[PDB]
DNA sequence: CTGTATTTAT
DNA sequence: GATAAATACAGACCTAAGTCCTTGAATGCCGCGT
DNA sequence: ACGCGGCATTCAAGGACT
């Protein structure tokens, strides 16, 4: 399992040795540590590195996590509840679960823990892109005023949503995604420990290349194909693609084949079905655009128009609450291009 | 322009003004046709005597005319037909129209004479306190018996039967529905357009059957405390007025009991603290008849009332029924009324008898003869401006004629913006849901349907951006007309035309609620497995859930009931429960749907799994 | 304090109706109104810093005397814009008499454009009912916020942006009150950067006096004005525009970068100045004006949202170069 | 000066129904009602300053004679728009017994009735009918759409229209003759033009001109009353060349002190109400104006954005 | 617009 | 009595957001009676 | 002193915003 084998220390990390050395350099003298913002491709291992740095700074007990419930009150009388994972030396906040009220959670909880007080407690903002601009504006002074009591470490995937002052106030730690060889080595260690019979080792490289640099997805796909072949991987073992990938692929096939409003009926139907089942719209647009680009029939002009309209409707999605209102427009514009 | 004709020349002729006429617009042609007794219908049928179309006729409508063999004439044909046709319509149908007019006038005279006799008897009684001319025309001609109510005869009969058989159903404990079916409901609701006669009908049915009328205005008394106390001690109490009102005679046994006709039910306070939801619990446990009356039954505040009341939909009465009443009140008041303009009066007033009576009273002060010469000005000054329902907004906004060059002058852009502003919370959704299900008729030369759809969708994207700007922490409500344009008018103008199928309701609402529920479930699952998995909310659904299915559901598919122990170990490894398992099994889409898969699992396996987990 | 320890913006606030300059038509019209006694309901709508508040406060002083702060209901509409205000305070003040001397009542509403629509709908009858002994004055920077009904019962006076001569006279008065001197070119630059607002003039004058090493004997030149204000000099503007127009891209980038770095000028001010200069130009074709205006507007909007300064400057260079390339 | 003279609008407010100049049919109908009696329920709606409050007040005065003190209840709807008002004050006035001339009844005048909340309006529905024999309600409002449809049902829908220039000229001439003011035809025409049918604006402008300059001439009336903003905005929008639009903006709007938000809002309103331009071009200019409005409301309010909006509109018109 | 309900007509 | 005209009418109602407003319920303090 | 009795004040939910 992905959780079955996860490094619990800095010295157990095996990929991007430069990042490990940088983290140990920061951990050498921990009383002087700037605010951090872990960023890179999703699935790289940024959270694992952040928790390994926490274990290096503090004792080995940072992994003894406990969930707690802290009820909060918004501007109205509505009651809002947050699960705050906490450790004796650190606590974690994921504000993406809340909506536009992440500002309140920030300003109340972080100020409270500041008043509460190895003289600092690190707070991990796992989801920093879903933080609204108002929440970041409220967090802008919390970092600086209470810098002697609270030292934030931020987990992020793309720095574009994060505003300039927040990036300025915090140190940036780049996280390159693992290379295919390192992913294959990790998969080899897993299959060796999990006692999975391998006919050859090209299977591992194929899984590594089918994950696009993702290690979490790599391990999940490994175990997924380990259940369809009875814990014995063969050369012709099919690569397990998640359901939403298959649905998006069929969507691209339909857009490429039927460029009609009657096809737009079912296109909107599929978009609604995907959105209603906990699937973000930006991910839908990204995967849809890249799968459309992979269509061999379309020539260069169609590809360029598709990527142009993808960027335009990506901006529209980033500045719009109603996601399908932009997704349908993008699909219709692509149909008009074709 | 149009030559004059002798009166009622076009009587008994069914004329439909399908073609757009350059000389006169639709309403002017309809008025100049009704001036001579002609009948105008919106649907071409076998009974249609003549169809008037100069040019620009509907294609499907033209095929309908061709199949039904309806004669068609142009504007000049209409000009010549006005002179050609003889007076009073001769023709067999014209004779029938003559007879109908004569009977209507005869009943008008008879009721006028009856009213004069009643006034004479009242004068004699006074000789042996408010003077009659002091009273308004609405109250002085109010129906005194159920045979004078105009329209909705079936609703009146059903309500009368319900209130008559209420005692019999009470003896049966209301479990039995009865032959009519109005014996299982303790309370009845009368709802319809304002001024059609719900309150009068309720009062009259209460008076005829002998019950004691207790009237409470729900708008005046809407709080829980006042309504609670008053109406509760009213539900199970006899009438001291009913007892002291000559109980000795045995003709009316229902004199003791109460009929609580609660007027203006639509104005009660909403919410649990509001009494509109309390009355739902209140009316099922009552020992006296309840007659609730509201104007907008299809309201969110009135939802608790569908399953606890006998709905009764009073419709807008047709002008023919009110023709006799208007003729009577015109004969009595010494002002001349021509029945040809009565239909236009009702259409202008929109089936509101109270307002048409008020119009007759107010106009007659100066002008003693309401005729075809001043009907246009009367209509243009007295027309009801009623906010269109979110379905009629979708229909009209998605219409080719509205955005045409000729139609633009008739229906201006500011009118379109106001049409949006009638409902500013549902029109953008309705247009978005039904802008790509219409056959366009304003396509530019060299533009296909798909291009118009793409431009409209781009416009709706800009409108959604504008809406987010309006409905955010900045509250830029001064951009609301811009949102009206961007969301409703421009996208509809791009794809304007004829409605292909039906106007559906916005599906975004239900799917958004489903998304919120699934996000709540995913939040619970993610926070349950947080200790085991270092992921976010979205990443769990993206990646782990497919593998979680393979570690939970597939073992039940292949190993059988013996894989229960391993499944339980897997759930306990991440603190999952049966509810968590069910929620994850509902998260997959497309090829990996498990709704049929779980059904095909033997019931023994599922039962053993449940017992073992417990 | 002694009104000497206050900012020059509040220190030099007019106290009598004769110290308000620029709005001569409004001043004389209002003076004749009060002198003859037919003072109607006033509506002073104009740009900020045009003296509307100063004008109405001088009106209160000239009408009621030194005790004008107790015989006048001066309400900050931004601070209290509720319908409760209209129901209680405004209505009770209008209905009742004066506790001090016999006479009419004046209610000054400052920044009434922030009043809620319900408040204005309540006021449109309070104004009419108590017109016999009470007069209303409405001050609002924006007239669209005010309800049309409230714009029908009040006589409208427009406060134009302060012209050159009035600003020169006020600058001379300020220079006499202090011990300071201004060069004609420095005064011209201050007038140009004022944009018709005396608030900016006074703020910049105070800032330049602070900038002066020994304000007793030195003079505020145009260099001091431009440095303290931070606005770009016209010479730098002309040099940058000339370099972009008829020079190579490398030289144009070098010139823009050195101009920005040497004096610390912001890029947005450079764009505004370049727009001002090129507007004065006479252009052969319409398309170049359209392209220039559109691209520069998007560049300014993106700067308002922030971003990469160098990229935005290069975008300005490219837009200008392409627009004048269309003129061939 | 310690004391003030009464404004001409209130001093010369019509005290009889005959003095009202506009809406001849409605005034004659109300005069016939006043003479005969039995006043029906009504809502009077229209534009500001065309004589709605004056008409209802004259009707009440003439109908009730010496009994105006008790038979008339004056309640500004905006001031008193609560359900408590309907429950206590209106109800007690309606149930009040008062001996009147035979035809006449007690009159309730609710000025600015458009601002009444939903609860009070709904509560008034049964008070309107229950006590109709003794009490007759009258409503005056700017917009009748704010009044609920059932309340409109119970009353006569008497709708007013914008005053014609001839009637405003007649009233202005009457006041001029009564108060001995020197005038010119051009000045009176300009006052009528600036009033745009609002008689109250016309009389206030006449007052201002007379008091400030003493002569009603076109020059003075234009200096004291500026030209209407929508007309200059429309001229800017409908100019043939881009440079002409830029010049009109710079001279008439930006340099004269008009704000960016006012300019863009008036441009949007003019564009939506324009008739010569085809609807599609009108809509796309509305789109550009809305984008400029969004930028101004976000905070970029400058001459540059207005010039860019003009450039986009001119490109749109130039194909 | 399509689908359901009610009243006058054949 | 069934099937056509002839037409009125129902399809449906969401979650946030800032600020003012109103309405009813729950709350408090203060005056009168015993 | 000690307990209710209205009446002022504070709290909470719903609706609207061009
Ligand atoms: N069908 C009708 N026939 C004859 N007169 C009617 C009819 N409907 C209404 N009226 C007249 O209108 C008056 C008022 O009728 P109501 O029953 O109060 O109207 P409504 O349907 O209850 O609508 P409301 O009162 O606005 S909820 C009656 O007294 C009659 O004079
Ligand atoms: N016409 C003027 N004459 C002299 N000083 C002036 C004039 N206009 C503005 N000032 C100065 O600028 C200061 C601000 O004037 P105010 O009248 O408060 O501005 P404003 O016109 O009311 O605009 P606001 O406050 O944004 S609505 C005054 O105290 C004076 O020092
Ligand atoms: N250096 C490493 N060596 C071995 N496994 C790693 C390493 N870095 C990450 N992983 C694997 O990645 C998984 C967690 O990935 P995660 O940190 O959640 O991705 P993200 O960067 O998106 O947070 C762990 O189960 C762990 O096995
Ligand atoms: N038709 C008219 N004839 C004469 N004077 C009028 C007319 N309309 C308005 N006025 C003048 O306008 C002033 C106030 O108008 P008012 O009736 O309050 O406007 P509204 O109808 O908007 O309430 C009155 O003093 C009156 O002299
Ligand atoms: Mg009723
Ligand atoms: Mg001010
Ligand atoms: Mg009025």
């Amino acid at each position: 399992w992905v959780d079955k084998y996860r490094p619990k220390s800095l010295n157990a990390l095996s990929h991007n040795e430069e990042l490990t050395n940088f983290l140990k350099s920061l951990s050498d003298q921990p009383r002087d540590l700037p605010h951090l913002l872990l960023y890179g491709p999703n699935g790289t291992g940024k959270k694992t590195r952040c928790m390994a740095l926490l274990e290096s700074i503090f004792g080995p007990g940072v992994y003894r996590l406990k969930i707690d419930v802290r009820q909060f009150v918004t501007a109205s009388n509505r009651k809002l509840e947050l699960n705050v994972v906490s450790s004796p030396y650190h606590l974690e906040i994921t504000p993406s679960d809340m909506g536009n009220n992440d500002r309140i959670v920030i300003q109340e909880l972080l100020k409270e823990v500041a008043q509460m007080e190895h003289r600092y407690k690190c707070v991990i903002i796992n989801e920093a892109n879903s933080l609204t601009k108002d929440a970041q504006a409220a967090l802008r002074r919390t970092m600086e005023k209470y810098s002697k009591n609270i030292r934030l470490i931020m987990v992020c995937d793309s720095m574009s949503p994060i505003i300039a002052p927040i990036k300025s106030r915090c140190l940036l730690i780049r996280c390159p995604a693992p290379s295919d060889s390192e992913i294959s080595t990790i998969l080899s260690d897993v299959v060796t420990n999990e006692r999975i019979q391998l006919e050859t080792k090209d299977i591992l490289k194929r899984i590594a290349q089918a994950s696009n640099g993702n290690l979490r997805v790599s391990l999940l796909m490994l175990e997924s194909m380990a259940l369809n072949n009875e814990l014995a991987l063969k050369s012709s073992s099919p690569i397990i693609k998640p359901d939403w990938i298959i649905v998006i692929h069929k969507l691209t096939r339909k857009i490429v084949k039927e460029r009609s409003v009657n096809s737009l009926i079912e296109c909107r139907a599929v978009l609604y079905d995907l959105l209603a089942h906990c699937i973000p719209a930006n991910i839908i647009l990204k995967e849809l655009t890249f799968s459309l680009l992979d269509v061999e029939t379309l020539n260069t002009t169609n590809k360029s128009s598709i990527i142009e309209y993808s960027s335009v409707f990506d901006e529209r999605l980033s500045l719009g609450n109603k996601a399908i209102f932009h997704l349908e427009g993008f699909i219709a514009k692509v149909m008009c291009c074709l | 322009s149009f030559p004059e004709g002798k009166p009622n020349c076009l009587l008994g002729l069914t004329i439909v003004f399908t073609g757009v006429l350059p000389t006169l617009e639709r309403g002017a042609s309809e008025a100049l046709a009704k001036r001579y007794g002609a009948r105008v219908t919106k649907s071409i049928s076998s009974k249609t005597s003549v169809v008037v179309l100069g040019d620009e006729a509907g294609p499907k409508k033209l095929e309908k005319i061709k199949q039904l063999k309806i004669k068609a004439i142009d504007e000049e044909g209409f000009k010549q037909l006005i002179a050609g046709m003889p007076a009073e319509g001769d023709g067999e149908a014209a004779e029938k129209a003559r007879r109908k007019l004569e009977e209507q006038h005869n009943i008008a005279t008879k009721e006028a004479e009856l009213l004069v006799k009643k006034e004479e008897e009242r004068s004699k009684k006074l000789a042996a306190v408010v003077r009659e001319e002091d009273k308004l025309w609405t109250v002085k001609y109010a129906p005194t018996n159920l045979q004078q109510v105009c329209g909705n005869k079936g609703s009146v009969m059903k309500l009368k039967n319900w209130l008559a058989n209420w005692e019999n159903s009470k003896k049966n404990s209301f479990k039995h529905a009865g032959k009519d079916g109005s014996g299982v409901f303790r309370a009845a609701m009368l709802y319809g357009p304002p001024g059609i006669g719900k309150t009068t009908a309720a009062h009259l049915v209460a008076q005829e059957l002998g019950y004691d009328i207790l009237e409470q205005n729900a708008s005046d008394v809407r709080s829980k405390t006042l309504l609670n106390a008053g109406v509760k001690n009213a539900l199970d109490n006899m009438s001291v007025v009913g007892y002291f009102k000559h109980n000795e005679e045995a003709q009316n046994l229902n004199g003791k009991h109460f009929v609580i006709i609660m007027d203006e039910v639509d104005g009660m306070s909403g919410g649990d603290r509001g009494g509109v939801g309390q009355l739902a619990q209140f009316c099922r446990k009552t020992s006296t008849p309840l007659i609730l009356i509201c104007n907008e039954r299809n309201l969110p505040k009135m939802r608790p009332f569908d399953r606890v009341c006998l709905d009764i939909q009073f419709r807008r009465p047709d002008a023919n029924s009110i023709k006799s009443r208007l003729m009577t009140i015109a004969i009595r008041e010494k002002f001349k009324l021509d029945p040809n303009v009565i239909d236009r009066l009702i259409q202008t007033t929109r089936g509101d008898i109270r307002q048409v009576i008020n119009l007759l009273s107010t106009i007659s002060t100066t002008t003693k003869t309401i005729n075809h010469e001043n009907i246009n000005e009367i209509s243009k000054a007295w027309e009801k401006n009623i906010a269109l329902k979110p379905f009629d907004i979708a229909h009209k906004m998605l219409d080719g004629q509205i955005y045409s060059d000729i139609g633009s002058r008739n229906f201006t852009l500011n009118d379109k913006i106001a049409l949006y502003f009638d409902d500013f919370d549902f029109t953008p959704l309705m247009i978005q849901e039904n802008y790509l299900s219409t056959r366009p008729s304003v396509l530019k030369p060299g533009q296909s349907h798909l291009e118009a759809v793409a431009e409209a969708a781009n416009c709706i994207s800009l409108g959604d951006i504008v809406e987010k700007k309006i409905r955010s922490s900045e509250q830029l409500w001064s951009l609301l007309p811009l949102h009206a344009v961007l969301s409703s008018v421009y996208p509809a103008s791009k794809v304007a035309g004829h409605m292909a199928g039906r106007i559906n309701f916005t599906a975004w609402l239900g799917q958004n609620s489903k998304s919120a529920k699934y996000y709540r479930l995913l939040q619970e699952i993610h926070y349950h497995t947080r200790l085991g998995t270092s992921t976010d909310k979205i990443g769990l659904r993206l990646d782990y859930l497919p593998t979680f299915r393979k570690r939970l559901l597939d073992p039940f598919l292949k190993q059988g009931a013996d894989a229960i122990s391993s499944v339980i170990e897997v759930m306990d490894d991440y603190y999952l429960t049966k509810e968590d398992w069910d929620s994850i099994m509902e998260f997959f889409v497309g090829p990996d749907v498990t709704t049929a898969i779980i059904k095909k699992i033997p019931a023994t396996v599922k039962s053993g799994f449940t017992r073992k987990y417990n | 304090r002694s009104k000497e320890n206050l900012p020059w913006v509040e220190k030099y606030r007019p106290e009598t109706l004769d110290e308000v300059y620029g709005q001569n038509e409004v001043i004389t019209t209002v003076r004749k109104f009060v002198d003859e006694g037919k003072l109607p309901h006033l509506l002073f709508y104009g740009p900020p810093g045009t003296g509307k508040t100063s004008t109405i406060v001088a009106l209160a002083r000239e009408i009621y005397g030194k005790n004008y702060s107790n015989m006048v209901l001066e309400l900050n509409a931004s601070d209290d814009r509720g319908i409760d205000v209209v129901r209680n305070q405004i209505k009770d003040f209008a209905s009742t008499r004066q506790i001090f001397s016999k006479g009419f009542k004046l209610i000054i509403l400052d920044e009434a454009d922030a009043m809620t629509n319900a408040a204005q709908n309540a006021l449109r009858r309070v104004i009419e009912r108590y017109t016999k002994n009470t007069r209303f004055c409405v001050l609002a920077n924006y007239a669209h916020k005010l309800t049309p009904a409230l714009l029908s019962r009040c006589t409208r006076f427009r406060f134009q942006p302060l012209p050159q001569e009035a600003i020169e006279r006020r600058i001379a008065n300020v220079l006499v009150h202090e011990k300071l001197k201004l060069s004609p070119n420095a005064e011209k630059a201050l007038i140009e950067l004022s944009n018709g607002d005396m608030r900016r003039v006074l703020n910049v004058l105070q800032s330049c006096k602070a900038t002066l090493d020994n304000p007793d004997e030195d003079e505020i030149s145009d260099d001091v004005i431009y440095e303290c204000c931070g606005a770009p000099r016209p010479s730098d503007l002309k040099a940058v525009l000339k370099s972009i127009l008829e020079d190579d891209w490398g030289t144009a980038h070098y010139t823009l970068n050195k101009v920005r770095s040497a004096k610390g000028l912001a890029l947005i001010d450079l764009i505004e100045g370049i727009v001002k200069i090129l507007e004065d130009y006479e252009l052969q074709n319409e398309e170049t004006r359209v392209h220039l205006l559109t691209k520069l507007a998007d560049i300014e909007y993106s700067i308002s949202k922030g971003g990469n300064d160098q990229i935005q400057g290069s975008a300005v260079i490219g837009a200008i170069k392409a627009s004048f390339e269309n003129e061939t | 000066t310690l004391s003030l003279q009464l404004p001409w609008v209130e001093k010369y407010r019509p005290q009889v129904l005959s003095d009202i100049v506009g809406n001849k049919e409605t005034i004659d109908r109300l005069q016939q009602i006043a003479k005969d009696g039995n006043m029906p329920h009504m809502i009077i709606s229209g534009m500001p300053g065309i004589g709605k409050t004056t008409s209802v007040h004259c009707l009440a005065h003439e109908l009730l004679g010496r009994s105006y003190a008790d038979g008339v209840l004056e309640l500004n709807a905006s001031d008193d728009r609560g359900i408590d008002v309907v429950r206590n004050q209106i109800k007690h006035f309606a149930q009040k017994k008062l001996h009147l001339p035979p035809g006449k009844h007690k009159i309730v005048i609710l000025d600015e009735a458009d601002s009444m909340t939903a609860g009070a309006q709904q509560a008034l529905r049964r008070t309107m009918e229950l006590y109709s024999n003794s009490t007759r309600f009258a409503f005056a409002c700017n917009q009748s759409n704010k009044i609920i449809e059932p309340l409109q049902s119970r009353c006569a829908i008497l709708r007013y229209s914008k005053l014609s220039d001839e009637d405003v000229l007649k009233r202005l001439l009457q006041i001029i003759k009564l108060e001995d003011v020197k005038y010119t035809n051009d000045g009176l025409e300009a006052i009528i033009f600036t009033a745009e049918g609002d008689m109250r604006q016309a009389i206030n402008n006449l007052q201002s001109t007379v008091a400030g300059h003493g002569l009603v001439n076109a020059d003075n009336v234009f200096k004291i009353v500026d030209s209407p903003h929508p007309l200059i905005v429309k001229k800017m929008l409908l100019a043939s060349n881009l440079e002409d639009s830029i010049q009109i903006l710079r001279t008439d709007l930006w340099k004269k002190g008009y704000s960016s938000i006012d300019i863009v809002t008036t441009s949007f309103r003019v564009t939506k109400n324009l008739a010569q331009v085809k609807e599609s071009v009108r809509l796309e200019m509305i789109k550009e104006i809305g984008l400029t409005h969004m930028r101004i409301l976000e905070g970029v309010g400058t001459y540059l954005q207005l010039a860019s909006m003009l450039a986009k509109i001119h490109k749109l018109n130039n194909k």
